[PDB]
């Protein structure tokens, strides 16, 4: 992954202003309720019955903030996100079996959350260079099945 | 398959959009062309620049038949037909293309209707747009 | 959507499994489990190994609602129903799966029926698996 | 990617008794049929209105013919599938712009190509080794879209 520096720009001044200790939860949660096949790996998380219920657990508000965590190594590190992500690659490939396709699907969420949190200021050519972001990070994920 | 609470959620979300429906369907489709460049080479015969005239009234096509789709919900295979033959036919769109301007869609309307951007009518609206791709996408030959 | 002669095809490839249609299901599941290993975390209950009687006895399953979906074509939602709600809610069998089986059908079917195995019939089957496949994900809340 | 001794085994060992001047337009004729979105690259080959006229199509065959030589050649070098693909990847990302998930879905015809002419030799274990191949050179050929 390719970004250039009025993107790293973008990108970084975004980041600046995230809650680190809301949004990846809110990703997460997200998660959750719009690919529900997603809680098959959460039954220890307890109440996932209702939208409220899993935007309001605190388990998913605590593993979504270590989510988000990763994702700020990679903004920190976007020239080394296989090295930045090998273990969680062996977790979430060899050990947890996720298909690599929820790593897309998470970024795209925290895509959305992101617009939903900073409205205009998520213009057209910010999205792009998050999309670079995500991507990486998800390419950089699976890299155990590769 | 879209729960009587999907349909509620959708037209609700959708209502709110107003007179900016062109303007949102314009806005998803420049966040596509940036966002995934491959989807550029469907649009020899347009500027993708921003402010485009041509993207613009694009876009007002777009959000008409999303609007046709959340009007005839629950007939969206006759609703589409039409397009889903142009799509399939005639452009040779790729499926996974989809996906992509759903997602454009999604995150524009997040961030033009945060209040209507919950939870509950993301998933509402993703399995929305979801259903529009399967009926659009159904016409390979 | 499946078109008539796409119909045909199915219906016609499918006939000549005969009394092998529990032991095609079976090396299909098996061609999936080697091949995708994410898979074999839905079986935790089952020996994957080969000759396995639990795999014996699941392909036989699988070649059941293959042939339901064959015969109920046009009716594959109403007739696919128990199936769509047991994948997704309570199996919670991520969609990117069904690809993956349907693919190692198409090779289990290919394996075995080289004379019906055709470019066009290939196409027909791939539709129907991916018209199975879309029914069974329909069911995610 | 990943292939055992035992793996690569099976796969060369099958390999060497595949027609190379015809398995690959067979499998490039049953992408354009199977996924006919993929013809949409293919305007100056001509007739592709019917199976049999793609099939019977000389330049798919041709086109095919290339196509199987690539895969050849990833056969050859598994244990560096980037360089063996880095100008095809060139090409078929930056000049021709193809969603990589038709790598995928072409190394899968493939694999369905391999299983119809080898029928019971083309057993699971065997299969399974060829999916390693196909997604390695199907990753290494979307490298310049990471
Ligand atoms: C971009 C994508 C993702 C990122 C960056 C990410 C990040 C992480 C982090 C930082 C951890 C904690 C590891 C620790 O305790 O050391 C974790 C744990 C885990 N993740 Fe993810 N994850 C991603 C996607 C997903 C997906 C899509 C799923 C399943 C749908 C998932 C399932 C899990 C599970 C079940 C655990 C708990 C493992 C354990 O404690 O044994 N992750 N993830
Ligand atoms: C939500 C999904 C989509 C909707 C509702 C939609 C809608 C439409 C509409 C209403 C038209 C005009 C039809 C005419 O003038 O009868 C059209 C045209 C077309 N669409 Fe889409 N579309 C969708 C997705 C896509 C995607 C993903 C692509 C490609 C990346 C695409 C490429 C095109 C092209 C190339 C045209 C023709 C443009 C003209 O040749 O000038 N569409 N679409
Ligand atoms: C062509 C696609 C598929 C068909 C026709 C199919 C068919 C069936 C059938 C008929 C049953 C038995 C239902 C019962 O006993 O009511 C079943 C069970 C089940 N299927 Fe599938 N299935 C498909 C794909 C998948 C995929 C892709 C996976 C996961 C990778 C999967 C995982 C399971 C599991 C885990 C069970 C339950 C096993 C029992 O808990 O013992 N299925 N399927
Ligand atoms: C695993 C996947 C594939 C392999 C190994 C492959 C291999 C190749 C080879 C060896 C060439 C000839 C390059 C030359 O003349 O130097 C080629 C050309 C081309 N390929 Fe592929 N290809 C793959 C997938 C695809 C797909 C999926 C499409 C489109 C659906 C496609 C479209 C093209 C086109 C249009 C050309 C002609 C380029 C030109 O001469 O300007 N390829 N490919």
């Amino acid at each position: 992954v390719h970004l250039t520096p009025e993107e790293k720009s973008a990108v970084t001044a975004l980041w600046g202003k995230v809650n680190v200790d809301e949004v990846g939860g809110e990703a997460l949660g997200r998660l959750l309720v719009v690919y529900p096949w997603t809680q098959r790996f959460f039954e220890s998380f307890g109440d996932l019955s209702t939208p409220d219920a899993v935007m309001g657990n605190p388990k998913v508000k605590a593993h979504g903030k270590k989510v988000l965590g990763a994702f700020s190594d990679g903004l920190a590190h976007l020239d080394n996100l296989k090295g930045t992500f090998a273990t969680l690659s062996e977790l979430h490939c060899d050990k947890l079996h996720v298909d690599p396709e929820n790593f897309r699907l998470l970024g795209n969420v925290l895509v959305c959350v992101l617009a939903h949190h900073f409205g205009k200021e998520f213009t057209p050519p910010v999205q792009a260079a998050y999309q670079k972001v995500v991507a990486g990070v998800a390419n950089a994920l699976a890299h155990k099945y590769h | 398959v879209l729960s009587p609470a999907d349909k509620t959620n959708v037209k609700a979300a959708w209502g709110k959009v107003g007179a900016h429906a062109g303007e949102y369907g314009a806005e998803a489709l420049e966040r596509m062309f940036l966002s995934f460049p491959t989807t550029k080479t469907y649009f020899p015969h347009f500027d993708l620049s921003h402010g485009s005239a041509q993207v613009k009234g694009h876009g007002k096509k777009v959000a008409d038949a999303l609007t046709n789709a959340v009007a005839h919900v629950d007939d969206m295979p006759n609703a589409l037909s039409a397009l889903s033959d142009l799509h399939a036919h005639k452009l040779r769109v790729d499926p996974v293309n989809f996906k992509l301007l759903s997602h454009c869609l999604l995150v524009t309307l997040a961030a033009h209707l945060p209040a209507e951007f919950t939870p509950a009518v993301h998933a509402s609206l993703d399995k929305f747009l979801a259903s529009v791709s399967t009926v659009l996408t159904s016409k390979y030959r």
